[PDB]
């Protein structure tokens, strides 16, 4: 039946993949598809480098859809079109798959008695957009998002994986166009509704950590650093030559030196010719990552035009135009004083929270609580004979 | 070229007259029937009455205070044509500023009432006790669930 | 209205309901009054646990909404908040964290009806200690509003110390409203706090 | 067992999904959960019987005692099929479940299949086997969902059960592979069980 397929493939294959057909011919039949349907999933994402994925999948995906996980059929799909260099492939197989489900609940639904396979449809069709995505018809793919986005919302619960690739495809949209901001707020999402399965690489999780090292950095409203290193993504993965320089430039960033900065930044402006380009947005931004954070420690609420010139290295010319530019932004608001050297705020908007600014926050309060208290002890004194 | 345009007009920038005039003089300029024409030329002058303006409009409403000495400089105006263009821009009701003729300061404001303050004051302390007594629910959710 | 429930100590995903109890009350409470419906469930606390998630999913097939948990301390440990209220929503939490099902703190205050009214009027015939009367009444308030801050205040200072010391999970919804504390923090010596002075010889 | 009442398991499970018996081991339960409360009901009429899920970390009760066939099949097909049997948790809510009943002249049975082995520790069963006798309450395992290539962890459980009182455990061996389950119920004890003195 297919078990001569299986062989076939099994003798084409190379000797480390050899067990791994035989696991299957077993499995179908002794008639549990428990086991089949881990044992596919495990091939799949080792054996997709061999391109005998191809054959392979479809005696199962298409000979069974009712008789495995309804997570799996597309799990094996996902794949094998993703290694695919024809987009009318990519695109086949997925309308294919599609209308199996579709016709499947018609009878289904109604013998079982249970079970919905609308959940699957989703998927199929983040890949669909995916598909448009690569072949770069980013227009179309935008359209079946916002259709996905919609039946989303009117589901009661949205299991975490669905929602996950959803994502992954919304993230490659914004990166085409290159907008850092977009991409970056997106990906945060993606990172966090990401699955306590395993079918995901070290490898992969890398060359994501670029790309958001690299957004994160060449923003314009990105005041989170160690947002990056929240997630494993980022932060285990520091250990290579490559993202040793890119951890160190997230890092002066974030204390706000300009001395380490400069150092980095000039050695990396040869090597990244990305970075060169936008090396302006990038030497400010340091200036700006002073400004909201010395405020906020500080228990004034007024900076002078001085303390941010010493700081920042910089006239006091130079310093008046950051002034406006951080109201402009929405990184502090308030009045600028140009006659009495102030800027006295009225908004922090909110940020990055880390151990030493929540000592900060707590020491602040015990001078609050100790002040109320004191005051009490003072309205306990007057009135005492009398309250009633 | 034009996405650029008008990106820098919508959103509130500070900028200035002879370096966007060197941006768009052999960009938009030298297009047709817009500033290329005769009297287009005299469309393109009023451009600059456009971003003068501009300026005013963000520096009025960021700047509670600023020197008439370095407003000049911002704007690329004499100290004459400053002082008649925020008038103008006064009897249209849009901005409010008190300018002084000696040139020591330009205050843009309008200075603000005594019970909009107190008002004002009455308020953030009300966000205060909202925000504490909201605070301490959450403090008992975390504690537990761990 | 009370149901069957029982519940165990030894493990806390073990108690007992009753579906079918559920469905005969709502069959005759729709007679009395079609205004009443199921809304959720009240669990006497004062400890909210996580396996009261699960109960909640029990109670979302009878009510379109996500049901109300209606903590009611019945033990009046507390001498405020006599009844706290949270309804479980299922969201991606930051920093990593996956999509938790949690229970999130939704305003309540208690308001009365006015044909309850009536009978609240009847039984309280005591002075009331508060009740914001005459001078006598609110100047007793004044103090114990200091007071019942004060302490508000100390619990944010505790928890603060717990994130660090003994390795609290953060939360930064906590610490997102702790930033706008200190930005609506008065700051003296603007000419507002100067006007508030004069304000004080005016009245 | 004449005056007895019965908390049926469900099992919902990915080995009921797995197909050892006719359409899949979902749909074969459906046909012996209708066959033994009917067959039961016949031997003594006072007998009435409910069912819980065998889903997810919670069993969730589908149906409390009641001799309409119709309340105990609609839950069968209701029930989300995909889940994971947890025996320790489905001992304590059957139990619950024999607690509160109409009356306690009859036997506390829970009968509970399996399909799927077990996801919970071995030694809490045995410690909760001492519990559940001392209560004078039984549990019949049928056995079809740890013979397929499983040792048969089981079989211990029913031994610290089993001790004669008036209530005794049994272990039904069906075959693992296509006979239809309600027939081997049938030539498995299902009207000569009984509890020994």
């Amino acid at each position: 039946e297919i078990d001569t397929i299986l062989s076939t493939l099994r003798m084409e294959a190379d000797p480390s993949l050899h067990p791994l057909f035989e696991q299957f011919e077993k499995f179908y039949e002794e008639k549990l598809w428990f086991q089949l349907s881990e044992s596919l999933t495990k091939f799949f994402d080792d054996a997709k480098s061999t391109p005998l994925r191809l054959r392979l999948y479809d005696n199962f995906v298409s000979k069974f859809y009712d008789k495995i996980n309804q997570l799996s059929v597309v799990k094996y799909l996902l794949a094998s079109l993703k290694d695919s260099k024809d987009f009318d492939e990519s695109l086949k197989y997925l309308d294919d798959l599609k209308a199996q489900f579709q016709e499947l609940d018609s009878k289904k639904q109604r013998n079982n008695g249970s079970k919905d396979h609308g959940d699957g449809i989703l998927l199929i069709d983040s890949e669909i957009a995916r598909t448009y995505l690569l072949k770069n018809d980013l227009v179309k793919a935008r359209d079946l998002l916002d259709d996905l986005e919609k039946t989303l919302d009117k589901k009661d619960s949205i299991p975490l994986r669905i929602t996950n690739s959803f994502y992954s495809t919304n993230s490659q949209y914004f990166k085409f166009k290159n907008d850092f901001n977009s991409f970056y707020y997106t990906s945060l999402l993606y990172l966090s509704t990401l699955e306590p399965s395993t079918s995901i690489t070290l490898a992969e999780r890398q060359q994501l950590a670029y790309d958001l090292s690299i957004s994160a950095l060449l923003g314009d409203k990105i005041y989170n650093f160690g947002e990056l290193l929240h997630h494993p993504i980022m932060e285990t993965i520091v250990n290579d030559s490559n993202y040793d320089w890119l951890f160190q430039l997230l890092n002066a960033l974030t204390v706000g030196d300009f001395d380490k900065f400069d150092s980095l930044i000039k050695v990396q402006i040869s090597k990244i010719p990305i970075l060169a380009q936008h090396e302006s947005f990038l030497r400010q931004k340091i200036c700006l990552m002073t400004l909201i954070e010395t405020v906020f420690v500080k228990n004034i609420r007024m900076l002078s035009f001085e303390d941010i010139s010493k700081a920042t290295h910089l006239p006091k010319d130079n310093v008046e135009h950051l002034v406006m530019r951080a109201i402009s932004l929405g990184l502090l608001k308030g009045s600028i004083d140009q006659v009495n050297e102030l800027v006295t705020i009225s908004w922090v908007q909110p940020r990055i929270i880390s151990g030493d600014q929540i000592t900060k926050m707590k020491d602040r309060l015990v001078e609050w609580n100790d002040q109320v208290e004191k005051l009490g002890k003072k309205m306990e004194a007057r009135g005492q004979s009398i309250w009633v | 070229s034009q996405e650029s345009l008008v990106k820098l007009f919508t959103t509130n920038e500070l900028m200035r007259w002879p370096i966007v005039q060197k941006t768009y003089e052999p960009v938009l300029n030298e297009d047709d029937l817009a500033f290329g024409g005769e009297a287009n030329k005299h469309h393109w002058e009023d451009l600059q009455k456009r971003v003068i303006e501009h300026n005013l409009r963000v520096i009025s409403e960021y700047y509670s205070r600023i020197t008439l000495l370095r407003l000049n400089e911002l704007l690329d105006l004499t100290e004459s044509q400053t002082e008649t263009y925020i008038s103008d821009l006064v009897n249209q009701g849009i901005i409010y500023a008190k300018v002084n003729r000696p040139a020591k300061i330009v205050n843009f404001e309008k200075p603000k009432n005594s019970s909009q303050l107190l008002n004002e004051w009455s308020h953030n302390v009300d966000e205060l006790l909202e925000h504490i007594e909201t605070i301490g629910h959450l403090i008992t959710k975390e504690e537990i669930m761990h | 209205f009370a149901l069957p429930f029982e519940e165990d100590e030894k493990n806390s995903d073990v108690w007992f309901l009753d579906h079918n109890y559920i469905e005969n009350m709502n069959e005759m409470c729709k007679k009395i009054n079609a205004k009443e419906k199921l809304i959720g469930w009240y669990h006497s606390g004062p400890k909210l646990r996580a396996s009261d998630l699960k109960i909640n999913e029990l109670f979302k097939k009878y009510t379109q909404n996500n049901p109300l948990l209606l903590i009611v301390d019945v033990k009046q440990q507390g001498v405020g908040l006599p009844t706290d209220a949270y309804v479980a929503i299922e969201q991606v939490k930051d920093d990593g964290t996956s999509t938790e099902k949690t229970f999130l703190h939704l305003p309540c205050t208690i308001e009365a009806e006015e044909a309850e009214e009536i009978g609240v009027e009847h039984l309280l015939r005591d002075v009331r200690d508060q009740a914001a009367g005459g001078l006598s009444i609110r100047l007793t308030n004044q103090l114990k509003s200091l007071k019942g801050l004060q302490s508000k205040l100390k619990d944010v200072v505790e928890y603060l110390d717990k994130v660090i010391n003994k390795e609290l999970p953060i939360n930064h919804t906590i610490l997102g409203k702790l930033q706008d504390v200190f930005n609506l923090l008065p700051n003296l010596g603007t000419p507002d706090d100067d006007e508030i002075d004069v304000e004080n010889h005016d009245r | 067992m004449v005056l007895e009442a019965t908390v049926l398991v469900i099992d919902n499970s990915e080995y009921s999904r797995n197909g050892d018996f006719p359409r899949t081991r979902f749909e074969a339960q459906i046909d012996s959960v209708e066959f033994i409360f009917q067959a039961k009901r016949n031997s003594n009429p006072e007998n009435t019987v409910g069912l819980i899920s065998g889903a997810g970390a919670n069993p969730r009760v589908l149906s409390t005692f009641t001799a309409e066939f119709g309340k105990i099949l609609a839950g069968l097909h209701d029930t989300q099929i995909e889940g994971k049997l947890h025996m320790a948790t489905a001992l304590q809510i059957a139990q619950l479940t024999l607690k509160h009943r109409q009356n306690k002249v009859q036997h506390q049975r829970i009968v509970a299949f399996v399909c799927s082995p077990i996801s919970d520790s071995r030694d809490e069963l045995i410690r909760l086997a001492k519990t559940l006798k001392k209560n004078n309450v039984a549990v019949d395992i049928i056995n079809f969902g740890e013979i397929e290539q499983n040792t048969e962890l089981l079989d211990e459980f029913i031994a610290a059960v089993n001790n004669p009182q008036e209530e005794t455990s049994h272990l039904l061996t069906v075959t693992p592979g296509p006979r239809l389950l309600y027939e081997n119920i049938a030539s498995s004890p299902i009207i000569l069980e009984e509890g020994s003195s």
